[PDB]
């Protein structure tokens, strides 16, 4: 029994593992278009990169998402660019020790205590994750708004990938009570 | 969090199991309430935080509901 | 010359006040900062 | 010319203040009238 | 204007070869000579070279320069577009 | 009015747990309506043609 | 005549997800120290 | 007549507003005192 609710808190784990760093590669969290004058381009930006596709061809042409914000709100993203790093870090941190979860790994032995510091690294890590989108959402209204220089989104939307980025959020506080109820029963 | 709370030295019995620590906050939310409540420190806390999350949140919703239905309310349409 | 057609002065131009970004702490807009100190303290004394 | 406020103050909520300082007044009175109302039986 | 004396938060300026650059110097006025110390004493490039760039100054800072100019012109380009710009204050000196 | 009874059944909980969103809206419907009342006033005539 | 109505942003209760984390990190910081007074008696 | 010394026009002459003095009872003000003083002769009522 004790394995399989093991087995379910690292397998949660590996999904927030993965969840959270396809979120972070990718660039296409705000599925956004813009006309010229009626010629609509479709485009999508991430955290780090703005990439518009040109007009029938390869396309991608690139701005860093950094110095086309507003220079109030710039030094506020780089506090969600630097919690992210400290989510993903503190995912791995909690990821590891789910794998000390394994009696495959080191003993029985305070391994009860290596569980308990697991959740707590899992819960730790959330509570900063889900900031770190909040963060990056009302810094992405504001450029909707007024940030940039005179390229303003047809739309706002949220792309694929940030419902990836909740998810792996979702993940870790379901993974945090499977670890917790079978140290409980 | 209130869950991952109550299994340490909070404690007796622990009651706040993740069955119930749903239903304490989704009774905190409705402004229901439960005949539950957090009996250590750090539960009150996150009991206590998460009360003055759910008053501004309603406030706030009814507050611009009474701003949608002022703004219909003064429309006008054109009658000369 | 003759009389002046239009009076003029020296006077400020600024920007249109636009909505700015909603503050930080901006949902405690309503009850000023004289009351959610006084609630505070209003706390502390009904529970002492 | 500069005073201007658009918030609400402590003068509009003034008396509600003033009847939860005046409750807890008339409360501590009361809790010496009980007080003097045990003292009475356990002489 | 005694509003652009006593905070500094706002950068404020005029045009760097007229009347009203002229007017600053010679004042005698309180208020009036603190803003001519300050367009001079506190200064990366508060003057603009003519009219239409301290406009586009104005459209630019978001807020942050305020452009001192006449009155016949403060409420032509208040009424144009892309109406980013208004009016504030009283008429300060008088002229014809 | 909070009730000292409680739910403890999941299917009980469902009930109760939906039931309570229910009188979020309506009593905040209801609160939020009758400013748009006393705030504009609308006097309408009895007939018009 | 160019008046609207809208919808409240996240910007504007913004604030009280940051009080309600905030007190999250403060709500695991005392189980400590709590965990730790309550070891040592 | 020389150039205007001073530049004048006709202006508008209102009464200064004084402060907006709200009583120690403005709380009170939304509901009228025959309903505050029937919520205390109904309160009685019920818990009769």
């Amino acid at each position: 029994s004790r394995r399989g609710r093991a087995l379910l808190a690292v397998a949660l784990n590996l999904l927030a593992l993965l969840f959270a760093t396809t979120a972070f590669l990718t660039t296409y969290w705000c599925q956004g278009t813009q006309r010229v004058p009626f010629q609509l381009r479709r485009f999508h930006t991430g955290i780090w990169y703005s990439c518009e596709e040109e007009l029938g061809g390869p396309g991608e042409k690139c701005r860093s998402f950094i110095d086309l914000a507003p220079a109030s709100e710039k030094g506020v993203l780089w506090l969600s660019v630097v919690s992210e790093v400290l989510y993903i870090l503190l995912l791995v941190v909690g990821f590891s020790l789910m794998c000390l979860e394994l009696l495959h790994s080191s003993s029985v032995i305070d391994g009860l205590k290596l569980n308990a510091f697991a959740a707590v690294f899992t819960v730790l890590s959330g509570l900063l994750g889900m900031v770190a989108h909040m963060m990056y959402t009302q810094v992405f209204q504001v450029t909707v708004s007024l940030g940039p220089e005179d390229w303003r989104p047809h739309s706002w939307d949220y792309g694929w990938s940030f419902c990836l980025a909740w998810g792996s959020f979702t993940c870790c506080m379901a993974a945090s009570v499977t670890t917790l109820n079978s140290y409980t029963k | 969090v209130l869950f991952l709370v109550s299994r340490f030295s909070p404690y007796s019995t622990n009651e706040f199991g993740i069955f119930n620590s749903l239903w304490f906050s989704l009774g905190a939310f409705m402004q229901q309430g439960c005949d539950i409540s957090p009996r250590s420190l750090s539960g009150r806390i996150v009991g206590g935080v998460w009360w003055f999350f759910t008053l501004i949140i309603i406030s706030s919703y009814t507050a611009n509901l009474a701003a949608f239905l002022t703004v219909e309310r003064m429309v006008s349409p054109i009658e000369s | 010359f003759s009389k002046p057609f239009m009076s003029l002065g020296i006077s400020i131009m600024i920007k249109k006040p636009q909505k700015s970004k909603p503050g930080v702490f901006s949902f405690l807009d309503p009850l000023a900062y004289e009351i959610w100190m006084c609630i505070v303290f209003a706390y502390i004394g009904v529970s002492v | 010319s500069k005073e201007k406020t658009s918030a609400l103050s402590l003068s509009n909520v003034a008396g509600v203040f003033y009847i939860l300082v005046g409750g807890l007044g008339l409360a501590m009175l009361v809790a010496l009238i009980e007080f003097c109302y045990k003292s009475r039986a356990e002489a | 204007a005694e509003d652009l004396s006593k905070q500094t938060e706002i950068a404020y300026g005029t045009l760097d070869s007229g009347s009203t650059k002229e007017f600053f110097r010679r004042s005698k006025i309180a208020v009036f000579d603190k803003m001519w110390t300050y367009m001079r004493s506190a200064e990366p490039s508060v003057f603009v070279r003519t009219t239409a760039e301290g406009v586009a100054r104005v459209r630019k800072s978001k807020g942050k320069y305020a452009y001192l100019l006449e009155s016949t012109m403060n409420e032509y380009i208040e009424q144009r577009k892309p109406c980013d710009t208004m009016k504030v204050g009283g008429n300060l000196d008088s002229k014809g």
